[PDB]
């Protein structure tokens, strides 16, 4: 329960106002009518988003902290796995991954 | 995929 707690606690700074330049790609699902995005299930078997572990949070769906940690790896892994290295969302990612990272080690 | 993004 106090795991739990924790997660929420960390979601809600990666929802914050200090990382909304870098963050907001991960807030909702991809967008996959967006033009340029027609093959990203073709790619992506799993997508993940910060409002879904949010919900999920919500619901009681993760019984620890490892199952939260794992839907957020898996947002960032999916931005690693379908775009180029080089562009800019992976470098959003890669910070948003260390904010999370860094706070998830220290729970 | 995704277009430069800045939004």
């Amino acid at each position: 329960s106090e795991q739990l707690k924790c997660c929420s606690g960390i979601l809600k700074e990666m929802f914050a106002k200090k990382h909304a330049a870098y963050a907001w790609p991960f807030y909702k699902p991809v967008d996959v009518e967006a033009l340029g995005l027609h093959d990203y299930c073709d790619i992506i078997k799993h997508p993940m988003d910060m409002s879904t572990i949010k919900s999920k949070l919500e619901a009681r769906e993760y019984r620890d902290a490892q199952e939260f940690g794992a839907d957020v790896r898996l947002m960032f892994s999916n931005c690693y796995k379908y775009n180029p290295p080089d562009h800019e969302v992976v470098a959003m990612a890669r910070k948003l991954q260390d904010v999370f990272e860094m706070r998830f080690a220290k729970m | 995929g995704k277009a430069g993004k800045d939004s």
